[PDB]
């Protein structure tokens, strides 16, 4: 908890904060499992709706 | 004479080389990946090398805390989801998935049982990734402009013995450094020192005793000296002197003790060379002498005897009950006596640091080199091992055996002092080359040992029983480490694809450079040479000038990569006397014992006539008799690259100056209307036949039609039934190579024309008949014109300009971009505010140029619009606007704008909207022109289709009144049921491949409506592809084609130039000076040669206009041309490519002499002087001199005046220094460098030097001062700051420093 607490902080440069690490670290997670599972990369606007959040938030 | 040169017939030179035609020159890359990606089928899934030998080496693994194995079955190769003729668009990856079959099991259970309940394996899959599966010409898309993987050489693995040449010795002692490479994992150096004692230099950290390796190993104390000494015949104490020895090595050293015979005596005093003392110790049934003590005693000797050999004694206690000095001297020298002490000082060499451990240091060097998982050493270095010192079979093991190190050190204590030659580090064959199949091998091995981590790391949270299939494999780093070794790989960094032979010499280029070689400063003055094995393997010649030479050499052009990785180079082999047909690719490491002869040499009927062949028995050329000789050169050009092949006359050209010639072969531009030079070489056919961007007929068929764009060919005269059907080869049409250049392809076929299967349809870039045409060839004066070619440089007629000769397209296209910026998204709509009307022509509603029309230098290409927010409200534009009444646009004009130069007309303007809303309100019109030439080509496709498909069902059933019944092509209309039975499959087999087209062809169309993969930020992308028509402006780098180049002079009209005999004005005017400065004399020779062509040609051309197709024409032809004769009806139409000058094809060093150079300029007309009369043209007055007027094959270099001029009086400035920007990328500077700076210091020109690196560049507030000056009037300016030493203060003021100003 605490290196993926301070790694989501002083990783990218910018402190890009410890939720939107999280959610960032989701969405690579779904787009992963879908290459693995259903095939090819799917589009930015399908994870929108594959993770149930906001369509723009997802972009 | 497969249709390419029956049109375009080259009057040979060879004497008769036909030993062994040369290999695919882009079969280096081609075999490389066929050996990393088999693509096939399971039986053929065996290969011990390649990507499957990494793959069950590495993606196998097990869990020793939940006994959870990870099984490897075999993977499965699936085709490309893009084609490279749609991904050279898209700028995508070229990739092809990996699907690896998986089995996870848990059989091994507990309670002393080896199968539980989930025992079966589950046949898992995952995708692996997409890998670049290499393109049939071998381009290796990555993205857009394709990039090509130039192979590696690194030194091969093996044990390594460079004897020191003085350096780094005590007085001029050597060293000797025993180094045994490893594929992958740490270097071991066994050098000696003043000392003389061998030291285990471990990857050069520290220079601990060779005793401590030995340690290490286990063999090291009373057992490491049993092979390098033994026990001494010696007896104990008795009467006289009595002792058991035989004497076999007291020869050559003088008598210090008095070993005479028993009975009579011998060893007398003088000790000269112990000839007869010898051969009587051996004829008295041994040698028994009765006769030191100060000797070696550290032979096998606990109850009586101890450690160590220092005695100083005579013996007592009952004795315990030069060549060879090394072992001896490290066994004291090391202060560890016990294995654990040489594994803890291991330990601390390597990681000094951490606290060394008993168990912790001897995992260590297990790790290190006794585990296989790390000291990954290649089947190569093992096989280079075993026959630089001898060993048993261990082609199996990688990892050094304990053995090896043994048999190492004994053969460096031996060749310390002669006993073989040292192991030549700079060797050909020791230097293994690596081409993008092994690279791809290593990297995606080194991304599966981070996967396996990962999946080690993952597996013990994640329980294997009823898990879900491939869930805790990762795929990321398995497609980072390709996407990393194609995107800023040093080997991957560009391909230059100039031209055809651009591209094969860059397939074709070995770079000792890069990852896991020496870099471009690591190479120094030994590695820039050229060994003597690289003769016939590697070209010598065919080399960058630049940083860069002698470590990105080409390979040769007959050259072959073995399985080893070793060069092979052809060599036919010959028996005693009589040269044999057989021959075999002797690599570099067996070329030595092997004794070759060159070609070229006097060989009569069956045997070689000489006596005196020339040759080398290993590198040295020598003088070797007609007999001893087992190997023989294939051809002269083998020592040549495929680049330097097509240098005419190259025999007589410079050892250097043919190094320029042949580096401008890949460097010249592709010429419209190129023609093949007269003087050529036969192997620019194989070149461009070779090479890529030309289309090579797959069938026998005779071509249908030919349209530009496409060219449809026949099935066969002996077709399959439906396995292909007719084969249409779709012509690529003006696209922009990876070099900012035209890629066009012209369907040399005509309608109605066989053609054989195997030859060069249509010519690519630079070709013409097939051949290649790097250029065309003008005539050419070398005399110095006016001074105009005072240097190097070329003068030029207007005749090489005028009747569009010497002109390129060079396509830029340009991209732009629509990213969706933070302030608004950005747009890409008709034009920003503030801007001129003159500017949006040629603009559509889109916003993007018209496809074909031409934009000037500065014109609106693409309005981008970029909203932002407001800008600073300055008092006068607000006063300004409020008087005008506009208001302030909130938005920043950002629209691309073609640079300065002569582009003009645009070829195609491509739009990729993003997937979400793409054709929404932009770029309509483009799509929808897009899928109605998709539709029209398709239907073209089908129509073509159709048609022979009815053509070959008429003929088969015409066999089986038909003309009143057309209808009849789906059914008999009669009894008959097997003819109607066999068409009726025929047709339903050729309906669905009608299918298959229309289903790829929907497939595309549903891709492109979907959207383009673009980018995450941009989400509408342009981009223009802008062609130029250079024209050969004063200024461009037109170099000869031997090396003689130089930049174009001012354009001579037609009427200035040098008038010739016959009234026709050279096209240019060289320079003689150059020949005699570099001894490129062969530039001459080959301008001779092209004159004599051009006569011929001139004779020939009007001979046919009075008589077409004359009986005496095919008499002169056949005189000055044998393969000549043709049945066909083609005379009529060669004659019309002959009229530009009979082509020839002169090998590189067996091709026409001086005598044949002279007969052919008696035979075509000239003068037999070689020159030729040629009258001014200026002024007009017979030249007092033989002038040489000849058709020198002259170049477009890439290097042109309108890429490299540039000028920019205040452009973007950096960031970091507030200065300039360098280059021509966006406005730059010529930067004002310490060396070019010191000029100025020199001269008095101190003011320049205070406002050129003070307010002319790093003058923030000074730069905008001067400008404002100058605009003024007054030329007066002030600089006391720059912002160079701002910035450097501010550096300095980052450290402790104290930097700072004062009075």
């Amino acid at each position: 908890q605490a290196i993926t607490r301070s790694i989501a902080d002083q990783a990218r440069t910018i402190r890009i904060p410890v939720h939107m690490i999280e959610t960032i670290n989701k969405i690579v997670r779904t787009s992963r499992q879908m290459l693995h599972e259903i095939g090819r990369e799917p589009t930015p606007e399908e994870l929108a709706e594959k993770l149930a959040m906001p369509l723009e938030k997802v972009r | 004479q497969s249709f390419t040169g029956k049109k375009r017939i080259r009057k040979s030179f060879g004497r008769i080389p036909e030993a062994v035609q040369m290999p695919n020159l882009i079969e280096v890359q081609r075999s490389s990946y066929e050996q990393f990606l088999q693509r096939e089928t399971r039986p053929g899934l065996r290969r011990d090398e390649g990507v499957e030998a990494v793959f069950k080496s590495v993606f196998p693994i097990k869990d020793f805390n939940e006994r959870a194995v990870l099984e490897y079955v075999s993977y499965e190769f699936e085709e490309p989801k893009y084609d490279v003729e749609e991904c050279i668009q898209r700028d995508m990856t070229f990739a092809a998935p990996l699907k690896v079959k998986l089995r996870l099991i848990v059989f091994e259970t507990e309670e002393e049982t080896g199968a539980r309940s989930v025992k079966d394996i589950k046949e898992q899959d995952v995708y692996m990734g997409d890998i670049p599966l290499m393109t049939d010409k071998g381009t290796f898309i990555v993205n857009g402009t394709e990039r090509v993987i130039v192979s590696q050489m690194h030194r091969s693995p093996g044990v390594f013995f460079d004897h020191d040449k003085g350096k780094t010795h005590a007085s001029g002692k050597l060293l000797f450094a025993a180094r045994v490479i490893p594929y992958r994992g740490s270097w071991l150096d066994f050098e000696f020192d003043a000392k003389d004692i061998v030291y285990v230099r471990i990857d050069r950290r520290r220079k601990l005793p060779a005793t401590t390796f030995l340690y290490a190993l286990g063999m090291d104390g009373e057992e490491i000296l049993t092979t390098f000494y033994d026990v001494v015949p010696f007896e104990k104490r008795s009467g006289g002197w009595a002792t058991p020895y035989k004497p076999e090595r007291w020869r050559g050293v003088k008598p210090e003790f008095p070993l005479v015979d028993a009975d009579t005596g011998e060893e007398v005093a003088p000790a000269g060379t112990k000839i007869t003392a010898r051969q009587a110790k051996k004829f008295a049934d041994g040698g028994l002498k009765t006769l030191l003590t100060g000797r070696y005693l550290a032979r096998d000797a606990e109850i009586y005897a101890e450690a160590g050999d220092e005695l100083d004694v005579t013996s007592i206690q009952a004795l315990a009950d030069t060549v060879g000095a090394y072992m001896r001297n490290t066994l004291r020298v090391d202060k560890n006596a016990i294995r654990e002490d040489a594994l803890f000082d291991i330990y601390r060499v390597m990681r000094p640091g951490e606290p060394p451990t008993v168990e912790a240091a001897e995992a260590m060097f297990k790790s290190l080199f006794f585990d296989a998982e790390r000291y990954d050493l290649s089947s190569v270095g093992r096989v280079k091992m075993n026959m630089r010192l001898e060993q048993d079979v261990s082609d199996e093991v990688r990892i050094l055996r304990k053995e090896d190190v043994l048999a190492v050190l004994k053969v460096l204590v031996g060749l310390r002092d002669g006993r073989g030659e040292i192991d030549d580090i700079d060797n050909l064959g020791n230097r293994r080359v690596r081409s993008v199949g092994e690279l791809l091998e290593n990297q995606y091995r080194v991304g599966l040992l981070r996967m396996e981590r990962a999946i080690k790391e993952r597996m013990s949270s994640v329980d294997i029983d009823t898990v879900m299939p491939h869930d805790l494999i990762n795929a990321k780093p398995a497609a980072a480490a390709v996407r990393e070794f194609f995107g800023s790989s040093q080997l991957s960094q560009f391909m230059d694809q100039t031209n055809p032979l651009s591209e094969i010499t860059h397939k074709r280029r070995l770079s000792a450079l890069g990852p896991g070689g020496l870099t471009r400063e690591r190479a120094g003055f030994e590695v820039r040479d050229v060994h003597p094995t690289h003769y016939g393997r590697i070209c010598p010649i065919e080399t960058p000038e630049g940083p860069n030479i002698g470590l990105i050499n080409s390979l040769a052009t007959h050259a072959r990569v073995n399985k080893y990785g070793f060069i092979e180079s052809p060599y036919r082999r010959v028996k005693d006397g009589k040269p044999q047909d057989e021959v075999v690719y002797m690599s570099a490491m067996e070329e030595s014992k092997h004794v070759i002869a060159q070609s070229n040499i006097k060989v009569a009927e069956g045997e070689i006539v000489e006596d005196l062949v020339p040759g080398r028995i290993n590198g040295e050329p020598t003088l070797l008799q007609k007999e001893t000789v087992d190997l023989m050169d294939v051809s002269p050009r083998q020592v040549v690259s495929v680049a330097a092949a097509l240098i005419p006359f190259l025999e007589n050209d410079d050892a250097n100056r043919a190094l320029m010639g042949s580096n401008m072969q890949r460097q010249a531009v592709p010429l419209v209307q190129s023609d093949a030079p007269l003087v050529g070489t036969g192997m620019e056919a194989v070149v461009a036949r070779d090479s890529g961007a030309v289309v090579i007929a797959k069938r026998t068929g005779v071509v249908e039609q030919i349209d530009g764009t496409r060219i449809v060919i026949r099935a066969t005269e002996e077709t399959d039934p439906a396995r292909s059907g007719v084969d249409i080869y779709r012509m690529s049409k003006f696209q922009r190579s990876n070099q900012s250049t035209c890629i066009n392809q012209r369907p040399l076929v005509k309608v109605g024309d066989r053609i054989v299967a195997g030859d060069i349809i249509a010519d690519g870039p630079s070709t013409e008949l097939g051949e290649l045409a790097l250029g065309r060839n003008a005539l050419v004066a070398f005399m110095p014109w006016n001074g105009y070619n005072f240097e190097d440089s070329i003068l030029i007629s207007e005749r090489i300009v005028r009747d569009d000769v010497f002109t390129s397209i060079h396509i830029e296209e340009f991209e732009v971009m629509a990213r969706d910026t933070k302030l608004g998204p950005e747009e890409i709509t008709r034009d920003i505010p503030n801007v001129g009307e003159e500017a949006l022509r040629n603009l559509d509603e889109a916003g993007i140029v018209a496809i074909g029309a031409e934009v000037q230098p500065g014109d609106i290409l693409v309005g981008k619009v970029t909203p932002k927010g407001e800008s600073p409200m300055t008092p006068e534009e607000k006063l300004l606007r409020a008087i005008f009444g506009e208001k302030a646009s909130d938005v920043r004009d950002t629209s691309l704008r073609l640079p300065p130069g002569v582009a003009g007309t645009i070829v195609d303007v491509r739009v990729f909207n993003r997937h979400g809303v793409d054709k929404d309100e932009r770029a309509l019109a483009i799509e929808r022109a897009e899928i109605d030439r998709l539709g029209k080509d398709r239907d073209d496709e089908f129509a073509i289709l159709n048609r022979n498909i009815s053509g070959r069902l008429k003929e088969l059933l015409i066999g089986k009144l038909a003309q009143v019944a057309s209808g009849l092509w789906w059914q008999i209309a009669l009894e008959d049921e097997k003819a109607m039975g066999e068409l009726e499959s025929l047709r339903r087999l050729f309906d669905e491949n009608r299918k298959r087209l229309d289903r790829r062809f929907e497939d595309k169309v549903d891709k492109l409506q979907r959207g383009d993969e673009l980018p995450p930020g941009v989400m509408k992308m342009v981009k223009v592809f802008v062609a130029v028509k250079r024209k050969l402006q004063p200024g461009d780098k037109m170099a000869g084609r031997h090396g003689n180049k130089g930049v174009i002079s001012r354009i001579l009209p037609i009427e200035d130039m040098p008038f010739l005999a016959d009234g026709t004005h050279v096209d240019v005017v060289l320079n003689p000076l150059g020949v005699p400065s570099r001894m490129n004399v062969g530039q001459i020779f080959e301008t001779h040669l092209g004159w004599a062509c051009a006569n011929l040609g001139k004779q020939i051309t009007n001979l046919l206009e009075d008589w077409q197709q004359g009986g005496q024409k095919q008499a002169l032809v056949e005189r000055l041309t044998e393969e000549l004769p043709d049945t066909e009806e083609g005379l009529v139409e060669l004659a019309r490519n002959l009229g530009k000058g009979v082509p020839i094809a002169t090998p590189v060093f067996d091709g026409a002499r001086m005598d044949d150079i002279e007969g052919h300029l008696e035979m075509a007309g000239v003068n037999k002087s070689g020159q030729s009369i040629l009258f001014d043209g200026l002024t007009g007055e017979q030249f007092k001199r033989p002038v040489t007027v000849g058709y020198i094959y002259m170049l477009k270099l890439h290097h042109l005046v309108d890429d490299k001029i540039h000028a920019r009086s205040i452009g973007p400035y950096s960031l970091v220094t507030q200065q300039p920007l360098g280059g021509k990328a966006q406005f730059g500077g010529q930067r004002f460098g310490e060396m070019e700076v010191w000029a100025l210091e020199a001269y008095g020109a101190a003011y320049t030097l205070q406002e050129m690196l003070t307010v002319k560049s790093d003058d923030v507030a000074g730069r905008t001062k001067v400008y404002e000056s100058i605009v003024r009037g007054d030329d007066t300016f002030e600089a006391g700051i720059p912002e160079s030493f701002n910035v450097l203060v501010k550096e300095m003021r980052s450290l402790g420093l104290n930097v700072e100003l004062e009075n």
